[PDB]
């Protein structure tokens, strides 16, 4: 979650 | 052979007095006649136990009680020189007691002048004047208390688009992001080291009187609690998307330069306005933000996870000067002191249990470890100066601020059905990033 | 087996860390350290089904504000708490349920109404009061005492029924 994604 | 007990407080250590913890005895709960009994036992000299018993002693005892009962103890009847030798170390242990008290303790005196009267008349009562040549180290304490080089010179302070002296034209992208988490840094760092333990004992921050008894400690909270509001304000008031990734930008910058000054309260500042309802919910402005520091925001963020594991983890694992965060000390001792029982009872007799304090006192004296190292920085007047002022709720109340920001959000970004209308330019200056990294 | 995440929020000062402690305090045990994952975690049998509480209580935190959202953004349910002889902790719910659902984005939020009564103060809020606040926001009421135990089962377990029954 959370709009910091990572991939 | 002491004396017969109606006299003293000699009766001998029994389960309806005192009992340890299963090379000094670790007392866990007792009368208090036998608390101060050991510790001013003359057996031995337990420091820690004295430290920690005037550190945590006034949720069980009064300061006026305990000056009593330590009088009480200090004067000894006669049932030879076996008592003789007895009597020496157990008014030496009364008088290094009142001497801890005075020294470091010595509000207790300042709120009570008569018990100051009454200290001052009971070291005018001790006799033989080799004990009263080494009394008047303790009268020059009072008397007195009524009245570093770093390796390397601290990194050059860091400027960006305003110029030194112009406070008119600070703000968040005007200074040097660098800086603002160095002043932000220093000034935490003194907040979280004004923080007396005076302030945190017997939960007397959460109490009715908590404005009275623990103002530094509330001082700080409002800081941070400040700050975030500030970091919420300027995301939510930037209305340009442009200009509004470019603040975001920023403060995911002075995040990485709190973590590297070891400043985690800024950090969770920081993650705090990251997670808030206003600003959580920018799709449209995180879309935009650098992968690099979508890691690094993410990274801060993990930290509070699971009950801030990797917090504790960290914090016990870099080298100080650091500002660390006060919540969850806060919360670990509120719950020790009213999840632990005030007293224990054995033989139906009431013993006060001294365990749950000297708990207490083990967080206290972990929040005094960090307080000692400060920061190798310089303090520039103006910019600390700025961020000591700032106001972002105003005139405004929690409620209505806090609404403020969330119609706020809605308006720069309204919910998915309905197009993102574009906003003018705010900022008449450059937004570029100077980077992190320091000049040289 | 399942995890469910509560949250316990309310106004400080009123003992509202009562609730959780009694809880995984398990009992005849008066010792607490808030410093063992044992402290916020408990693995319990509700309804025959086997599920594990995590229960998040921020208590001496309440000045820290501002990190409510985060707080409160890491459940899944809520007990919202207030002392019985403690009028203004009660009027405090209203605020605290619409922070709640504004950072769970959802009306219809899994959450439980709790009162707490310490013995040695007098009852300002009669049980009725609480009953019509729950019945208007649509959340079960349940009264507990911090002396007895008394209740405190119940006002868990019917957060958890909250959360499968939604």
């Amino acid at each position: 979650x959370h709009p910091w994604s990572v991939a | 052979l002491p004396s017969a007990d109606v006299y003293r407080f000699a009766e001998p250590d029994s389960e309806e007095n005192i009992i340890f913890e299963e090379g000094i005895p670790i007392i866990k709960a007792g009368t208090v006649i036998k608390l101060i009994e050991r510790l001013t036992y003359h057996m031995y000299a337990d420091p820690n136990f004295v430290r920690t018993f005037l550190t945590t002693y006034r949720s069980f005892c009064k300061p006026q009680e305990l000056l009593s009962l330590i009088i009480e103890r200090f004067e000894i009847p006669e049932p030879k020189r076996f008592r003789k030798e007895y009597i020496q170390p157990v008014q030496l242990r009364v008088l290094n007691v009142c001497r801890h008290w005075v020294e470091h303790h010595f509000y207790d005196f300042e709120r009570d002048a008569y018990l100051l009267q009454r200290m001052e008349e009971f070291i005018g009562t001790v006799r033989g004047k080799a004990m009263k040549k080494w009394v008047e180290s303790i009268t020059k304490i009072i008397q007195r208390k009524k009245i570093i080089t770093f390796q390397s010179s601290p990194p050059t302070v860091e400027w960006h688009i305003s110029r030194p002296g112009h406070i008119e034209t600070f703000d968040l992208l005007t200074l040097h992001p660098i800086e603002i988490a160095r002043q932000l840094t220093l000034l935490e760092s003194d907040l979280y080291r004004a923080v007396q333990p005076s302030e945190l004992v017997g939960s007397v921050w959460t109490k009715e009187d908590k404005e009275i008894n623990s103002p530094n400690l509330l001082k700080m909270i409002r800081h941070t609690t400040n700050l975030t509001l500030w970091f919420e304000k300027c995301i939510v008031e930037t209305e340009n998307l442009e200009e509004r990734v470019a603040v975001v930008s920023r403060i995911i910058e002075i995040l990485q330069v709190f973590q590297e000054l070891n400043n985690f309260n800024g950090v969770l500042e920081v993650v705090s306005a990251m997670n808030s309802s206003p600003v959580y919910r920018l799709d449209h402005t995180f879309e935009q933000i650098p992968s690099r520091q979508k890691k690094i925001l993410e990274e801060a963020h993990e930290l509070s996870e699971d009950h801030y594991k990797k917090y504790l983890a960290k914090l016990r694992s870099i080298n100080p000067p650091c500002v660390p965060f006060f919540g969850i000390y806060l919360t670990n001792i509120l719950k020790t002191e009213e999840g632990n029982p005030e007293v224990l009872k054995r033989h139906g007799k009431e013993l006060i249990n001294f365990s749950k304090r000297r708990k207490v006192a083990e967080i206290t004296g972990e929040i005094q470890q960090y307080q000692n190292q400060p920061y190798c920085l310089r303090v520039e007047s103006d910019i600390k100066r700025f961020f000591e002022n700032l106001n972002p709720m105003g005139n405004s109340m929690e409620k209505e601020f806090t609404d403020y920001l969330f119609n706020k959000s809605l308006e720069i970004e309204p919910r998915n059905p309905k197009p993102l209308p574009r906003f003018p330019k705010k900022y008449s200056y450059p937004l570029k990033s100077p980077g992190v990294r320091p000049s040289n | 087996m399942t995890e469910y995440k509560l949250v316990v929020v309310g106004a400080g000062g009123v003992g509202k860390s009562a609730l959780t402690i009694q809880l995984i305090q398990n009992h005849f045990v008066d010792e607490y350290d808030p410093t063992i994952e044992d402290s916020y975690r408990k693995q319990v049998v509700i309804d025959g089904e086997t599920c594990l509480l995590d229960i998040l209580d921020t208590a001496g935190q309440e000045e820290y504000s501002a990190m409510r959202d985060q707080y409160m953004r890491t459940g899944e349910g809520f007990l919202c708490v207030f002392a019985i002889n403690n009028t203004k902790s009660f009027e405090d719910i209203h605020q605290y349920r619409e922070q709640i659902k504004r950072v769970k984005d959802s009306d219809d939020v899994p959450m439980v109404l709790v009162g707490n009564k310490c013995d040695l103060a007098a009852r300002t809020v009669e049980s009725r009061q609480a009953q019509d606040l729950a019945r208007s926001y649509g959340i079960p009421y349940i009264e507990t005492s911090a002396k007895t135990r008394q209740g405190v089962e119940d006002a868990f377990y019917t957060l958890v029924r909250e959360i499968r029954q939604h």
